[PDB]
RNA sequence: AGGUUCGUGGUAGGAGAGCGUUCUAAGGGCGGUGAAGUCAGACCGGAAGGACUGGUGGAGCGCUUAGAAGUGAGAAUGCCG
RNA sequence: GAAAGUUAUAAAUGAAGCGGUCUGGAAAGGCCCGCCAAAGACGGUAACAGCCCGGUAGUUGAAAUGGCUUUCCCUCCAGAGUGGAUCCUGAGUACGACGGAACACGUGAAAUUCCGUCGGAAUCCGGGAGGACCAUCUCCCAAGGCUAAAUACUCCCUAGUGACCGAUAGUGAACCAGUACCGUGAGGGAAAGGUGAAAAGCACCCCGGAAGGGGAGUGAAACAGUUCCUGAAACCGUGUGCCUACAAGUAGUUAGAGCCCGUUAAUGGGUGAUAGCGUGCCUUUUGUAGAAUGAACCGGCGAGUUACGAUUUGUUGCAAGGUUAAGCGGAAAAAGCGGAGCCGUAGCGAAAGCGAGUCUGAAUAGGGCGCAUAAGUAACAGGUCGUAGACCCGAAACCAGGUGAUC
């Protein structure tokens, strides 16, 4: 028996052409250019959800390392003071101490200063 | 069975395999043909035989023999077949054929040497070897030919 | 259509007791001036068809040689 | 075995029926096997599309090789045109297939036994009819309980079964002769004449 | 059915398990208190995909188990609009 | 040439619910009650009808013409033996030489049949064939003619069927289709279906020359208004929430303030100043973002299939056995019948032949192939192969019948 192509194409293609809502110009309206910004885009998003952690310690080190220089220490000597005395704070809350309660940050790097000197 | 819970055997029908419909099967693009060489085009390929200019093996060797018109066959009966009848029994090749170990007759009856027997029987047939002669009188029964 | 046998090969093979191909020697027509006796003594004999060729050769002599 | 009844209702006695066809194991695979091929056998197969070959027109090449800006075409009833003929499509076929004879009858065997393995199955000493009245065979009907689709078995004489009840839906009579595996696949009941078990038992 | 160990990049290519489309058979269903189709949603499954609600539409269509195929398109200077 | 019968070409009769109630424009639908049935096929009727209509099962019917069958009429007709003296039994033929053709058979050891040219018999004490040819045997009488049934096909007609299509499909043609159009001619050859149940197809008023609109009316619906069911995408517009005129952009993704909303309610939605990263898709390639190829965009159509054989894997039935083919029977059924045949149970040898052995060989030797060391067959399904266009599109060219000197 014959089978015609009906309602099986269409709505294969309306789910891209939706997928790529919020695009440039045609990107947003027809099959062909939305199907390869759709891959594109996923793509990108496997590709950048592996580098946000990257950006992110990266991040936390520099302010970590900000903080950490106004109590004549470089980042470096105080991450091994804190390595050496025995504490395992990793640098997200490191840095959110040093964004807000400077005072437990301060008395942290008190315990690095005693074990580095020591 | 009910008409509406049919379910063959399970192992006796599989799906057939179509070539040809998207790469997430495996067999897309080239449909499992290759890269552009006479093997990959519609109809083709070679001859059965053939070996690419080279001298195919049935023409470097030579012919032999020749076929006899007057060919002859015959029915094999073996010894160990020959010890399903009663003892006392004149054997006969239309006997043979009404019991049904002997579907046709091809140019007659020779019965060969190989296995036991241990019941006293007269057979006839058109062939007899050696050995089967021997077996039979050596049981105690006749052979003759016919 | 049933499929033809190659009339070629089959006055040349044979088909054995295990179903292997039985075939003879290609070296004997013309020129035994040039070649010694042990060659000729073992060239009268028959061999067999290796599994190589047999791969290529089962389809056209599937009905009895 | 079985209880004979009247077709009034009223018990007629006992029936015993043999085991080597009413009592083996059924072969459930044997079973669907032989209504598969069957049911596959019933299909006329009249069909049939044209190719490019068939189709009215073609034969002078469009327009020329080169040199033209369009694409090369040969023909205006390729596969590719619009009103081109069919690449593959349907031919006209037989479906028809046949198993062999032992198994066949192994599968009446196993399906005869399940209608009994499950009380599906009824048999009455006589059926008759003076006239062909609908509403008699409708009344007996009611009166041996088998409000279901049913399959009717007479052997002789039957008087006028078949025109009797010609015109009820899920109801089907056969001679004891056309016994099928299909045919009793497809109904639910059986309702078989004891005059048409001696043939059933006879044949097979 | 539960464990231990070793694994899980992949072109040509081999093997396996599946989704969806049209028709047929049986069982069981829904539909003028609104079917198929179409439009919109922030729902569900590991993928192909599947629901629910609402608008338009105004008469047919699903589900379960099997069977048969004119069986799934983004490309052919492809054919028609 | 009659008589009778039957059949084909018009037709007649033909059972049973206006049942109550709900929704609705309308009941054939839902619920509760009944009835007919040799009639529950099909179609129509304001939505799905066995009981409303045409009808259906069954039973009847023919003035006229055609067809078939029996009977009568009419017409025409010698067949058995006993004898062998003599006579008859297909002449430029049967064959042969030369040159071709048909026979599965390509001149070959080439029988058999036919054609063209030459030569050219016997005739019952005779002649031909049995794959060159001779002898024996067996079978049969050429050179004259006729012959039904079993077989092939379907422009048509009557009755039906489909795990066939459903307006780019199915005939080229569902529509005034071989039409419009193209060509000197032969010739080539399209596009184009749907208001509504019923035209009830919009009286009348207003703007305008009209077309076209806004009310009013019919309608269940006019957002069904004479390409009129449904009405997707490209494409063209109107309004508005967020952003945008110091900014080097395969246009996105990750982080992210501000502003605006409020969902299939859950670590929600829209837009996004600013920051990090980032050279489309396909093909062909050692290697392509490629300044190598293809695509303007959207929609539809568009490519491993079937028939018959071979081989291998899986399933099922029987098992030293397995299985029928054509055909009879029947409902385009299912049994039953049909054992002709095919595969297997024994191999070796070129062959005569021998045979669990056989061949080579002088051989009781050695060696090759086999047995010891044994499971096949029928059907279905998957993979691959062969013959067919064989996976889809594409040449320049070749041959055959015709149409053209209005240039
Ligand atoms: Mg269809
Ligand atoms: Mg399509
Ligand atoms: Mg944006
Ligand atoms: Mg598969
Ligand atoms: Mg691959
Ligand atoms: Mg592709
Ligand atoms: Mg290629
Ligand atoms: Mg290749
Ligand atoms: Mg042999
Ligand atoms: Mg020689
Ligand atoms: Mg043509
Ligand atoms: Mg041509
Ligand atoms: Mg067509
Ligand atoms: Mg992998
Ligand atoms: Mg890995
Ligand atoms: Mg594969
Ligand atoms: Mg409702
Ligand atoms: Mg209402
Ligand atoms: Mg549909
Ligand atoms: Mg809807
Ligand atoms: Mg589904
Ligand atoms: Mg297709
Ligand atoms: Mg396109
Ligand atoms: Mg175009
Ligand atoms: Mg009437
Ligand atoms: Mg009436
Ligand atoms: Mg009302
Ligand atoms: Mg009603
Ligand atoms: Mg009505
Ligand atoms: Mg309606
Ligand atoms: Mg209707
Ligand atoms: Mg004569
Ligand atoms: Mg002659
Ligand atoms: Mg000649
Ligand atoms: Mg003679
Ligand atoms: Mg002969
Ligand atoms: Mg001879
Ligand atoms: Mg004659
Ligand atoms: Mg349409
Ligand atoms: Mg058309
Ligand atoms: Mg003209
Ligand atoms: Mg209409
Ligand atoms: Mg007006
Ligand atoms: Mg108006
Ligand atoms: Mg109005
Ligand atoms: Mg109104
Ligand atoms: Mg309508
Ligand atoms: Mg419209
Ligand atoms: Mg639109
Ligand atoms: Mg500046
Ligand atoms: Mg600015
Ligand atoms: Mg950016
Ligand atoms: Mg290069
Ligand atoms: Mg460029
Ligand atoms: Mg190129
Ligand atoms: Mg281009
Ligand atoms: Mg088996
Ligand atoms: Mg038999
Ligand atoms: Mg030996
Ligand atoms: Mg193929
Ligand atoms: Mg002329």
């Amino acid at each position: 028996p014959r089978v015609k192509g009906g309602t099986v194409t269409r709505k294969r293609r309306k789910k891209i052409v939706k997928l790529a809502k919020g695009y440039y110009g045609s990107k947003h309206l027809l099959f062909k250019v939305a199907n390869q910004a759709v891959m594109k885009s996923y793509q990108y998003a496997y590709r950048d959800r592996r580098q946000k952690k990257r950006d992110f310690r990266r991040l936390w080190i520099a302010r970590i390392n900000a903080a950490a220089r106004m109590q004549d220490l470089s980042y470096s000597k105080l991450m091994h003071g804190l390595k050496l005395a025995g504490i395992d704070i990793n640098r997200k809350m490191l840095a959110d101490l040093a964004v807000n309660d400077i005072a437990s940050f301060n008395t942290l790097a008190d315990s690095a200063k005693k074990a580095l000197a020591k | 069975m009910k008409l509406h819970e049919l379910k063959p055997s399970e192992g006796s029908r599989k799906e057939r395999n179509r070539v040809g419909r998207g790469t997430g099967s495996g067999n897309g693009k080239t449909s499992g043909r290759g890269h552009k060489g006479q093997k990959a085009r519609s109809g083709g390929g070679v001859r059965l035989g053939f070996e690419g200019g080279q001298l195919p093996l049935f023409r470097r060797i030579p012919k032999r023999g020749f076929t006899n018109i007057n060919r002859k066959e015959f029915a094999i009966v073996n010894l160990d077949v020959l010890n399903r009848f009663e003892d006392g029994t004149e054997v006969t090749p239309e006997l043979l054929i009404e019991t049904g170990i002997i579907r046709n007759e091809k140019s007659g009856i020779k019965i060969l040497s190989d296995g036991n027997i241990e019941k006293k029987l007269t057979v006839k047939a058109n062939k007899f070897s050696a050995a089967a002669k021997e077996a039979i009188e050596a049981a105690g029964g006749k052979t003759e030919v016919i | 259509p049933k499929m033809k046998t190659h009339r070629g090969s089959a006055k040349r093979f044979k088909r054995t007791g295990s179903g292997k191909l039985k075939r003879r020697h290609g070296f004997t027509s013309h020129m035994f001036a040039n070649k010694s006796q042990k060659q000729k003594r073992k060239l009268r004999k028959s061999a067999m068809v290796s599994a190589g060729d047999f791969k290529r050769i089962r389809q056209m002599v599937a009905k009895m040689k | 075995k079985l209880s004979l009844l009247k077709q009034d209702g009223t018990n007629a006695g006992e029936i015993t029926l043999n085991d080597t066809v009413f009592g083996i194991e059924p072969n459930e695979k044997v079973v669907v096997d032989v209504i598969l091929s069957q049911r596959a056998s019933l299909r006329q197969g009249t069909h049939k599309v044209k190719n490019r070959s068939e189709v009215r027109g073609g034969g002078r090449k469009p327009w020329r090789q080169k040199g033209t800006g369009r694409a090369r075409q040969g023909s205006i009833r390729s596969p590719q045109w619009r009103g081109g003929g069919v690449v593959f499509g349907p031919t006209p076929r037989s479906y028809a297939y046949k198993l062999p004879k032992k198994v066949r009858r192994l599968a009446i065997k196993s399906i005869l036994s399940s209608k009994v393995n499950e009380e599906k199955l009824v048999v009455l000493e006589g059926l008759t009819f003076d006239a062909p009245k609908t509403k008699e065979f409708a009344a007996f009907l009611k009166n041996i309980s088998v409000d279901t689709k049913a399959l009717i078995v007479v052997a002789g004489e039957s008087e006028n079964v078949e025109l009797s009840a010609r015109n009820l839906q899920g109801i089907t009579v056969i001679p004891a002769e056309s016994i099928s595996v299909l045919e009793v696949a497809k109904h639910d009941k059986l309702i078989i004449t004891k005059a048409a078990v001696e043939k059933v038992e006879e044949v097979l």
